[PDB]
Formats: structure tokens, C-alpha cells, sequence
């Protein structure tokens, strides 16, 4: 046993389905089986303990959901998920992660199986904090979110949540794993939406600390206020109203 | 990210065209405006444009001036006829837009009428 959530139930039909249904709405990865999809996916963990998790053992899983995405089009994200995917529903050249097939297929799900049987675990899996950092889950997104990072060319965004303690938090996903593998030339700036929740937070010390990691890395950075998000929403969507317009 | 044009000296009724371009992703999704500043006064937005084309303009330019929009980048366009020594002033580009900021400015583009 251990102290995180059990695998999420009928995890095998939900990626299966999952998978079904993007083939269905993005066209142009209707060439992947799905079956085969499932069978990579669970041969990363069954059978294995879940705290030694390699990004070799979903190795298999990375070549069949293989997506070339447009380079110049991916908008990253940090404790903001739920805005960035209603910003790529709207403005649908571009993309986040859980927009990939590999992304959206294990978005919000949980898995793991164990050491001496065939069997997944739904009774609990590890944490990454009290257990393991090396566990089924954690690799995965890690894995993925290094090959994504890898792939993003000329400017890259990346939303921001405004009302946390920390906008910018190094031990993120985003501070820890994307940020660090975006690569210089290929990527010539790398632009932060700062998501509010009227001061302008391109000033706030954790910015400055991102600001300087980037720099280190010889890509420019650019900070930007998005002052009213659903607003920005309403916007993209129909710029047209007169409501997305200052008042003279 | 923003380089406006066009600035100069004119005699009182005579014409300009301001040019701006603006480079960026939120730029193409915003609202813009034409901005100016008079040497001891605040800045004010003078005249906006959708993304679209729809435009407004403020009281003491409607009719006189018109702004254009062509669409990462948006360049902004600002033709001025019959110009008055009130419109005198340093000229500015940027999103108009109560979802975004205009955060960064360019050095702006500066016009004398006498």
C-alpha cells in the first residue's frame, strides 16, 4: 500500500477510449492503432515496481504517439491548466501538452501496477512526495514534457497564475522540467502571460527569478499581463464586440 | 515589439500618416489604439480598432483622423488631415484593449503642427 490514489477506474477502456476519440477529433493522427497505443502504455508498468519507473521503460509508448505539432505554435502552462486548454479551444493552431495525444489521453488520470503480478493497482499508487519520486506517473509527464519542451521553436508561451504565492515556481513541472529544456536558437524567446486573479506582476521577484533562468540560457523573455482572462477569452473568440475594446 | 513612423512638422490644416508596427501574439488578438502625449499632459487613447477594422475615435479628432489596421503582426496605420496646433504631441501605438495590458511602449513618434 501506498499514500497516493489508486489507479483510476476502468483506466484500460478510458485510454482506449480516449485514444478512439482523438484519432476523431484531430484527423491527422488517424494512422496510430489504438490498441497497440494501450499495449505500450501498459508495458511501461505492469509488472514492474512503480518506485523504478524509467523514461526508457515508455520508450515504446513515445514512438507510437510520435506528433509533430507546429513548433511555433505551443503554449506552455503552470498551476493554470484549465484557462490554457480553453485558450487552445479557441484558438485551435495552437497547442498545449494535454492537446498532443500523449498529453490527453493520461490527463488526470493515475496508474500503477506492481512487482509480482500482471494485475494494475487500483488500490493506491506511490506519491511522489511520501513514497517515490520514480513512480509510473511522474515519469510519465516527465518523459513527455521534456520531448514537448524539446520540440517548441521561435517564441514560446507560457500562462502563468497570477494569484499564487509563487507566479513563478521553480519546482513546478514548468520550472523544473520544461523550462530547462527549451532549447537556444531553436526557441528565440520565451514570452510569460501573467494570468490574473491591477498591479503590474511583471515586477514580481519570481518573475525576475524566471526572467534570469532564461536569460542563462540565451533565449529573451517577455512578460506580459493578461489583466482579465475570461474577458481575453470572450476576446479571442469574438474580437469583434465591443466590449473587448478600452473606452475613449 | 512596437516601432512607430511617420512623425514630423506640418503647417496648421495639412496632413500626416503615423505607421506602427506591432510584433506579437497579443497583439494580432487585441484591440489597438493611437495614443498621444502633450508635453505636460497625460497620455490619452484617441482612437481604437478591432482586430476586424471596427473603429472609434474621440470627440476632438472624429472626422479629421482615421485609423487602419492590417494583420505575427498587426501594423496600425493613423492618417491626420486638417491638423490643428492641438495636435501637437508625441504619438504612441499599443493594444486598447480592458483584457490585455499595454504594458511596454515604443519610443513613440513625435508631431509638431504650427
Amino acid at each position: 500500500t501506498w499514500s497516493g490514489p489508486g489507479t483510476t477506474k476502468r483506466f484500460p477502456e478510458t485510454v482506449l477510449a480516449r485514444c478512439v476519440k482523438y484519432t476523431e477529433i484531430h484527423p491527422e493522427m488517424r494512422h496510430v492503432d489504438c490498441q497497440s497505443v494501450w499495449d505500450a502504455f501498459k508495458g511501461a508498468f505492469i509488472s514492474k515496481h512503480p518506485c523504478d519507473i524509467t523514461e526508457e521503460d515508455y520508450q515504446p509508448l513515445m514512438k507510437l504517439g510520435t506528433q509533430t505539432v507546429p513548433c511555433n505554435k505551443i503554449l506552455l502552462w503552470s498551476r493554470i491548466k484549465d484557462l490554457a486548454h480553453q485558450f487552445t479551444q479557441v484558438q485551435r493552431d495552437m497547442f498545449t501538452l494535454e492537446d498532443t495525444l500523449l498529453g490527453y489521453l493520461a490527463d488526470d488520470l493515475t496508474w500503477c501496477g506492481e512487482f509480482d503480478t500482471s494485475k494494475i493497482n487500483y488500490q493506491s499508487c506511490p506519491d511522489w512526495r511520501k513514497d517515490c519520486s520514480n513512480n509510473p506517473v511522474s515519469v510519465f509527464w516527465k518523459t513527455v514534457s521534456r520531448r514537448f519542451a524539446e520540440a517548441a521553436c521561435d517564441v514560446v508561451h507560457v500562462m502563468l497564475d497570477g494569484s499564487r504565492s509563487k507566479i513563478f515556481d521553480k519546482d513546478s513541472t514548468f520550472g523544473s522540467v520544461e523550462v530547462h529544456n527549451l532549447q537556444p536558437e531553436k526557441v528565440q524567446t520565451l514570452e510569460a502571460w501573467v494570468i490574473h486573479g491591477s498591479r503590474d506582476l511583471c515586477q514580481d521577484p519570481t518573475i525576475k527569478e524566471l526572467e534570469s533562468i532564461i536569460s542563462k540560457r540565451n533565449i529573451q523573455f517577455s512578460c506580459k499581463n493578461i489583466y482579465r482572462p475570461d474577458k481575453f477569452l470572450q476576446c479571442v473568440k469574438n474580437p469583434e464586440d465591443s466590449s473587448c475594446t478600452s473606452e475613449i | 515589439q512596437l516601432q512607430e513612423s511617420g512623425g514630423g512638422s506640418v503647417q496648421a490644416g495639412g496632413s500626416l500618416t503615423l505607421s506602427c508596427t506591432a510584433s506579437g501574439l497579443l497583439f494580432r488578438l487585441a484591440s489597438m489604439g493611437w495614443y498621444r502625449q502633450a508635453p505636460g499632459k497625460e497620455r490619452e487613447l484617441i482612437a481604437t480598432i478591432t482586430v476586424g477594422g471596427k473603429t472609434n475615435y474621440k470627440d476632438s479628432v472624429q472626422g479629421r483622423f482615421i485609423i487602419t489596421r492590417d494583420n505575427t503582426k498587426s501594423t496600425v496605420t493613423l492618417q491626420m488631415n486638417r491638423l490643428k496646433p492641438e495636435d501637437t504631441a508625441v504619438y504612441y501605438c499599443n493594444t486598447a484593449s480592458p483584457a490585455v495590458g499595454a504594458d511596454t511602449w515604443g519610443q513613440g513618434t513625435r508631431v509638431t503642427v504650427s
